[PDB]
């Protein structure tokens, strides 16, 4: 889920 | 060392995006992107969506198992460390490593439409693209601020060049 938005 | 993506919006094809790879700073990363994209192991990014398109941000791809952010795993097995944090977000058009937090590379990737220097250090960027960056732009044009976009854009085929 990363990067965050 | 050098891929492509053939993208497709809603099968239209949109266009074919290369990527130079620093196979020199970050081999490990590299391999494992140019692999996905062969699909020689077996398994690959044809066929994958860009399940999170975030105009002013980035693209984000690679879940080939799941398609949602949820899955993707990369060559070396599972998830493998972050090789290392030499190369910046420091523009657009750069690729990098999407992740669930400290060393848990898979096969997730983004493509930044903007600088992101605060990524810097937790983020593995292991290339830039060098043909079709309008197709990117085209690409994020159809995304939103969720990151959901109205048509299924894919990579419709990938490889080496």
């Amino acid at each position: 889920a990363a990067p965050a938005x | 060392s050098q891929v492509y993506f053939d993208v497709e919006a809603d099968g239209q094809p949109i266009g074919r995006v290369v990527f130079k790879l620093y196979n020199d700073i970050v081999p490990k990363t590299a391999e494992n992107f140019r692999a996905l994209c062969t699909g020689e192991k077996g398994f690959g990014y044809a066929g994958s969506p860009f399940h999170r398109v975030i105009p002013d941000f980035m693209l984000q791809g690679g879940d080939f198992t799941a398609g949602n952010g949820t899955g993707g795993k990369s060559i070396y097995g599972g998830k493998f460390p972050d090789e290392n944090f030499k190369k910046h977000h420091d523009r657009p058009g750069l690729l990098s490593m999407a992740n669930a937090g400290p060393n848990t590379n898979g096969s997730q990737f983004f493509i930044t439409t903007v600088p992101c220097p605060w990524l810097d250090g937790k983020h593995v960027v292991f290339g830039e693209v060098v043909d079709g960056y309008d197709i990117v732009k085209k690409v994020e044009s159809l995304g939103s601020p969720s990151g959901a976009t109205k048509a299924r854009i894919v990579v419709a085929k990938s490889g080496e060049l």
